[PDB]
RNA sequence: ACGACCGUAUAGUACGAGAGGAACUACGGUUGGUGGCCACUGGUGUACCGGUUGUUCGAGAGAGCACGUGCCGGGUAGCCA
RNA sequence: CGAGUGGCUUGCUACCUCGAUGUCGGUUCCCUCCAUCCUGCCCGUGCAGAAGCGGGCAAGGGUGAGGUUGUUCGCCUAUUA
RNA sequence: GUCGGGUGAGAACCCCGACGGCCUAAUGGAUAAGGGUUCCUCAGCACUGCUGAUCAGCUGAGGGUUAGCCGGUCCUAAGUCUCACCGCAACUCGACUGAGACGAAAUGGGAAACAGGUUAAUAUUCCUGUGCCAUCAUGCAGUGAAAGUUGACGCCCUGGGGUCGAUCACGCCGGGCAUCGCCCGGUCGAACCGUCCAACUCCGUGGAAGCCGUAAUGGCAGGAAGCGGACGAACGGCGGCAUAGGGAAACGUGAUUCAACCUGGGGCCCAUGAAAAGACGAGCAUGAUGUCCGUACCGAGAACCGACACAGGUGUCCAUGGCGGCGAAAGCCAAGGCCUGUCGGGAGCAACCAACGUUAGGGAAUUCGGCAAGUUAGUCCCGUACCUUCGGAAGAAGGGAUGCCUGCUCCGGAACGGAGCAGGUCGCAGUGACUCGGAAGCUCGGACUGUCUAGUAACAACAUAGGUGACCGCAAAUCCGCAAGGACUCGUACGGUCACUGAAUCCUGCCCAGUGCAGGUAUCUGAACACCUCGUACAAGAGGACGAAGGACCUGUCAACGGCGGGGGUCUUAAGGUAGCGUAGUACCUUGCCGCAUCAGUAGCGGCUUGCAUGAAUGGAUUAACCAGAGCUUCACUGUCCCAACGUUGGGCCCGGUGAACUGUACAUUCCAGUGCGGAGUCUGGAGACACCCAGGGGGAAGCGAAGACCCUAUGGAGCUUUACUGCAGGCUGUCGCUGAGGACUCUCACUCCGGGAGGAGGACACCGAUAGCCGGGCA
RNA sequence: CGUGGAAGUCUGUUAGAGUUGGUGUCCUACAAUACCCUCUCGUGAUCUAUGUGUAGGGGUGAAAGGCCCAUCGAGUCCGGCA
């Protein structure tokens, strides 16, 4: 047959790229030598294209002026800091050890000093539980114990933009809008509407899958279609 | 729209163009790539086996 | 709000997004000083129109539930 | 190139207990078909005459255009049913 | 039970055409057959009359309009000789 | 088009005049692409031109395109290339990372030009006049000089400023008309230099506790109004330019509405609406320099693409010409263009055909079906049902009004804006043409806007929001690449990938036996390396021990594939159909039965319903709104019909000119029968038959057109499927190499990842190379 | 009551897009998909010019096996090939 759309996905053509010329920063913790002698100003808040979600606009001491992650109830004038020393204040970004136990955070590292990985979409944040000289146990917003390093760095507060989800996008052309702003191929064609050339559920005088949805992990791409590896299916039981 | 005439209006479009290394009208002017002798896509002459019948 | 709408989308929808609209819309107190002059200027971003205080908050509510709980610890 | 039917007189008669109820013949009409014709009725009638809307020729008068008459009213001959 | 006629149905056969003989139903227009539905002329009757039933000769003319259905067919309605 | 006339050997179509018409977002004006000399002149008619031609986009020969300030050039956009690096057997191949370059002529950004005149043909290019920009040189000034501003920005609504145009008033100039006294045109004048400034912002004053303000929102003791001031706009006003230019002349003045242009206020986003060069910041005189490329013409019913002078296709600007009216609508008419959507002449011009008008009485009887046509119509007033998601349904339905003329009232600053009143008055008809809905009800489907089979399917199909399940903590899940590498991703679970269902409302039962996925697993099974035994002076080979993933086995899971019966008052094989719906777009029997409706209803609707073979996200039921979706009923309407007629325009017919194609074994005036491979103009027997020609509608030549797309056959093909055969990617897993120190463990030194670095995490694992077992229509 | 002016909102041959019925005209065409009337959309998942990217078991596909230059259940050209 043909390659399943999955498939046309990875060559990167432009239908699946994400409009990045159109994207504003690529939003990292600072880097500081030491002492954390580092804070700046919050100059604007300005809207992430690639997020759906506020940004803030920071003036630093030494006059770098960057975008940084903003979490919920950061304002212009504002004063933020970065670094060990930093205040335990809401917006501020310090190192788990730093950081009290029982305290909302955001952008967390993964591996110390790579600007932030978890928890960063709109209204999320992680939660900082345990602490030691060796592990930073911090809960994760799918509800996962994730075991840190306490050197990785982080940011006080929840994610700015809460509650996105909360209003239905009600029509086709809400989605349409926001869609264009993402690495995303829409609307999407159901498998079993296609012709069996197209995909493994295509075909038939009606339209149903021709075999179970749930596909084992060693399938092959183009095969690899439907409920993925399922531990189970349905709601009941 | 029918394919055929009504859809051959919109061509004004210049794509293929003499070539400045051959001579013939096969530079095409978007790819800057000859389509007959290779000029911009590579320095060797653009030829093929295939070109001929082959014990010839 | 949702009378934009007409007759269109069901009951769910526009139910929701008039009540969500509708206290986006309300006055809300701005956290700079305290007059109830906080408009929404887009998604995520609230603005006092006495002071000119900008700052983030939810998508549709200047504060959210989760927001609220920093404070505290 | 004529086919067929209905009606009247025959007759409330013949027949028949009664109920009911014919025919020959002579008449009138209808229907279908056929051929022709236009005095009559009807249709058409961008011949013609009138009314009137918009616009243009300054107004008036008198006209053009509005699809092969702008629209509306009347309609001769002819052709027709 | 026995003997037949027709070639409208159906089945059988595989002769004809696969370098193609355009489908069903309908329509329109022409000719024909008789195993006659009406009409003409007759015979019988369980033929009083009236109305019928059955049969003979006979193909001149007629055999129409509608409701459902693509329907052919058929069911149904009111007319009809 | 017509009548005259011009030229010519020759004139319906070449030119002049008159008369008559056509085009109004185009048939006019300016252009992009594309064409490429098609432009202009002269000379021609063998070619081309749907006829002719003296004409020409044709033939021949000449000529024609002039720039500091219009484009290019310069900048950077999506993105492209080059070199380096790396990969690859290799490259003209290949992803990343560096560096460099390229990438916008209408239509991104951008130093600077206006007016007049001139040619057969150019023109912000030439000429005249005036203006302006940049660079450099000289002189004066200046030490400032880089912070900042600009370039530079989305969608919706709206105020103010304001020019052109249009219109109104009045004056002047010229023209037209001639029963009045009206009607038309003109009344000019740039870039640039100078000056003015509304809005926004801010400062001082002031001191509002209720005031200020808007079309609207709004503003204020954190200091409102008022008053004063700073900064500050137009392609605008004003003055110069200008005893420049232009006009035969006059060579105006005010006004309204105001495109351009300028400047503000508001609203929206699960959408956030380029960048860089450049400019400003940062004065003035004088002088010098300003090269290179483009420039003709068409821009289309004859200059482009479509084989053609093709009824097709093809971007931008002129969106403000008059009447009209809501209008960039119709209709009519200017300016401007044209009579080249390029063959004519004749016949009351027949039949027949294409478009079309009108048809008495009846009124869907026509037909699969109202297909086609018709009806209605603009605006104001009254009035408006079921149902409903309260939005809608709705312009429901239905009823009334509508012109002109005279004099007026009201809103507004006013309109050549709008709303009304009284009286008079004409027609069959006052939205008088034009423009301009027919309406109502029942049922089915899909919720809606949207998408689609370019070229027979627009639908109920796809999409959608909404609902749901699955995978994944990012050194991820999913996917691309042979590799080097890459998309997702300037992203991080309120994420994004993979699927199913398909708005809302009420709901979504039972089944894990089979199949799939997933977890677990004492025991069983389970490859290769290493190890043990036998064999071999070695080796082949045989066997053993250990045993990974996987399988057996156990468990979970159906909004996972799917299933929900026969029998009796259990059996297959797990369950044995719950809410609902039901003769269904699913019901064979079938036109089921009853009812409605009709004269009559295989239709339609309602009820019943034992359902050949309904049923819950293979979603069930139901549903307001929506629909070029399927079926049915009613009012209205009508040439669809009864049943056809007459008329209009273009053909048809005759004449001049131009001038193909299809098709053709031969013969051929046939008809009725017969025969024949059973479907004969041609054989046989008869019948009929003087030849040629015109028009017609198509009975026959099993007419012409296409080596049947149905069917079968061929040890034909292809696309597709799968628990067909055989293999190949890919995933998982053991083992060997990289690989190191001290059946569970520690470490650091390779190697990997994070970090700018110091250093941190991980670690002999992983990655990679090799091999073995399992899965493996993803692919051959 | 007014103000305000929302909407994948309505009417609409504004421009522009689309293509339902006529199974009309055409069917050796004006045209290898045309003409006319009728009809749908027309502030948005809108339409459009130019530039630009994705390439053949590969693209692209609101999915019709649609489209990738009159060529598509695997483009076109030449070769294998007599
Ligand atoms: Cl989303
Ligand atoms: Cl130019
Ligand atoms: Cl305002
Ligand atoms: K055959
Ligand atoms: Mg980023
Ligand atoms: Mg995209
Ligand atoms: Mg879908
Ligand atoms: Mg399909
Ligand atoms: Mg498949
Ligand atoms: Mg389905
Ligand atoms: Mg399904
Ligand atoms: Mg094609
Ligand atoms: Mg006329
Ligand atoms: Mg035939
Ligand atoms: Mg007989
Ligand atoms: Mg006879
Ligand atoms: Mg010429
Ligand atoms: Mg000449
Ligand atoms: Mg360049
Ligand atoms: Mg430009
Ligand atoms: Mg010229
Ligand atoms: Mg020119
Ligand atoms: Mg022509
Ligand atoms: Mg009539
Ligand atoms: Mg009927
Ligand atoms: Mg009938
Ligand atoms: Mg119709
Ligand atoms: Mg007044
Ligand atoms: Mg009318
Ligand atoms: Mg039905
Ligand atoms: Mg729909
Ligand atoms: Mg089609
Ligand atoms: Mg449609
Ligand atoms: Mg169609
Ligand atoms: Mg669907
Ligand atoms: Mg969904
Ligand atoms: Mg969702
Ligand atoms: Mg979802
Ligand atoms: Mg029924
Ligand atoms: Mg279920
Ligand atoms: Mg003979
Ligand atoms: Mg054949
Ligand atoms: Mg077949
Ligand atoms: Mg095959
Ligand atoms: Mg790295
Ligand atoms: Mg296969
Ligand atoms: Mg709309
Ligand atoms: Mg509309
Ligand atoms: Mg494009
Ligand atoms: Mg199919
Ligand atoms: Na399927
Ligand atoms: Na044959
Ligand atoms: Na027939
Ligand atoms: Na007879
Ligand atoms: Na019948
Ligand atoms: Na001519
Ligand atoms: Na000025
Ligand atoms: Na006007
Ligand atoms: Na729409
Ligand atoms: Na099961
Ligand atoms: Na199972
Ligand atoms: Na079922
Ligand atoms: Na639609
Ligand atoms: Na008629
Ligand atoms: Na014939
Ligand atoms: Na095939
Ligand atoms: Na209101
Ligand atoms: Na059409
Ligand atoms: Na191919
Ligand atoms: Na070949």
């Amino acid at each position: 047959g043909r390659r399943i759309q999955g498939q046309r996905r990875g060559r990167g053509t432009s239908t699946f790229r994400a409009p990045s010329h159109r994207y504003k920063a690529d939003l990292e913790h600072r880097k500081v030598e030491d002492g954390d002698v580092i804070a700046g100003t919050v100059v604007d808040i300005e809207h992430d294209p690639a997020r759906s979600a506020p940004v803030a606009a920071v003036e630093f001491e030494d006059g770098d002026r960057r975008l940084i992650l903003a979490p919920e109830g950061v304002g212009v004038g504002d004063e933020l800091q970065v670094g060990v020393s930093a205040e335990i204040a809401p917006g501020n970004t310090l190192p788990l050890a730093e950081i009290p136990e029982g305290v909302p955070v955001c952008n967390v590292e993964s591996s110390p000093g790579d600007g932030g990985k978890f928890a960063r979409a709109s209204g999320v944040n992680a939660q900082l539980l345990t602490h030691d000289r060796n592990v930073a146990v911090v809960k994760l917003p799918s509800g996962e114990m994730k075991r840190l390093d306490p050197q990785c760095r982080a940011t006080i507060g929840v994610v700015a933009g809460g509650g996105r989800t909360d209003k239905p996008f009600v029509k086709a052309g809400n989605k349409h809008h926001k869609m264009k702003a993402r690495g995303t191929k829409w609307p999407n064609v159901r498998g079993v509407a296609m012709n069996a050339v197209d995909h493994p559920f295509g075909g038939g005088g009606r339209q149903h899958p021709g075999k179970p949805k749930s596909i084992s992990r060693n399938a092959p791409p183009g095969r690899k279609v439907g409920d993925i590896a399922s531990k189970r299916t349905g709601r009941g039981g | 729209t029918g394919a055929g005439t009504p859809s051959q209006g919109k061509k004004n479009t210049t794509t293929h163009t003499k070539c400045r290394r051959c001579g013939e009208k096969s530079y095409h002017t978007k790819k800057k790539v000859c389509s007959s002798c290779g000029f911009g896509k590579s320095a060797k002459r653009r030829d093929y086996e295939w070109q001929s019948k082959a014990g010839e | 709000s949702s009378g934009r709408f007409g007759a269109r989308y069901g009951r769910v929808s526009r139910r929701r997004v008039a009540e969500i609209e509708s206290e986006m819309n309300e006055d809300h107190a701005c956290p700079n000083c305290g007059e109830d002059r906080v408009d929404r200027q887009g998604t995520g971003i609230w603005q006092c129109s006495y002071c000119d205080y900008k700052f983030t908050g939810g998508s549709y509510k200047p504060e959210t539930p989760g927001g609220k709980t920093v404070r505290r610890s």
